[PDB]
């Protein structure tokens, strides 16, 4: 999570 | 002395895993390409061991990988695969062996850790952690392995586990102040630095450091920019934060934390833009  | 930074794979600006291998020289501030890996791999980990680069698992855009390939520091070649497909696993070296824990196989996040012996080209399963973790790095200090934060499939984690090779067991130590997944981790002057990551809501520029003697965390000066799925390594007594994702775009820069000035400086902005690449140090 929090990725591109 | 004349060590350099190596950065392999990750997620590129074409929105897919890449095979690019680069080295950065902090002294000359020059970058250079090395031979590309064979399979494009994001969510990948790298370690260096006895002038050998290892690229471990990751994800090719189709499946999570247990395969591992090696380069003598050059031509890339395949060695024995891990027992578990692992993307976003932690990886480190200890006593001529590679340890790899956690990760994500496309269905489950792992508690498991396994160990690679180059002398016999085999991976052996070891004791499971207490919490399953993707996005948690591994760091060795004084013969012991630490696994920090990550994501268990439901929550970002601030817990930290410690593996004692003499007991073969995991125990807990004082947790980080911030829940972090995708943070970079490295040991600098007997402190474990955790840089950036993702806390569930925000991409972080914050930094914490763990004093092992006192079992305590303290806040460190924040980086110049948020960085998630960022690598961290120490060279010549300085901490480097490499590439990553600032929540908006992929980054091409490396910044360097110097304890003498207690601040972060950008030392280059000219790498390939990428995140969740693998990083390690080469002794030339």
């Amino acid at each position: 999570p929090g990725g591109p | 002395a004349n060590e350099v930074l190596l950065v392999v794979g990750g997620f590129g600006s074409q929105q897919s895993p890449i095979d690019v291998v680069e080295k950065y020289d902090p002294k000359t501030q020059e970058w250079s390409f090395l031979p590309s890996i064979t399979r494009k791999r994001r969510y990948v980990a790298s370690v260096s061991l006895h002038d050998r680069i290892y690229v471990i698992g990751g994800y090719d855009g189709r499946s999570r990988l247990s395969s591992v390939e090696c380069l003598d520091y050059g031509v890339w070649y395949s060695v024995a695969p891990m027992n578990v497909r692992r993307g976003l696993a932690g990886a480190t070296t200890l006593g001529d062996m590679i340890y790899v824990s956690g990760g994500f196989d496309g269905s489950r996040r792992h508690t498991s850790m396994e160990r690679y012996d180059p002398n016999i080209d085999q991976w052996s399963m070891l004791g499971d952690m207490q919490t399953a973790r993707e996005g948690a790095g591994l760091v060795v200090a004084s013969g012991v392995i630490y696994c920090l934060g990550g994501y268990d499939g439901l929550n970002i984690l601030n817990s930290v586990e410690k593996y004692d090779p003499h007991t073969g067991h995991w125990t807990n130590v004082t947790p980080m102040a911030t829940k972090r997944s995708g943070a970079g981790v490295a040991l600098l002057n007997d402190h474990i630095y955790v840089v950036g990551g993702f806390d569930g809501t925000a991409h972080l520029s914050s930094v914490e450091a763990y004093n092992i003697r006192t079992d305590s965390w303290t806040t460190v000066t924040s980086m110049t920019t948020p960085r998630c799925y960022v690598g961290a390594t120490v060279l010549r007594g300085r901490l480097y934060a490499i590439a990553g994702y600032d929540g908006n775009s992929l980054l091409s820069s490396i910044e360097c934390y110097d304890p003498i000035i207690d601040s972060w400086e950008v030392v280059t902005s000219m790498g390939t833009q990428r995140c969740d690449a693998g990083v390690c140090v080469l002794r030339e």
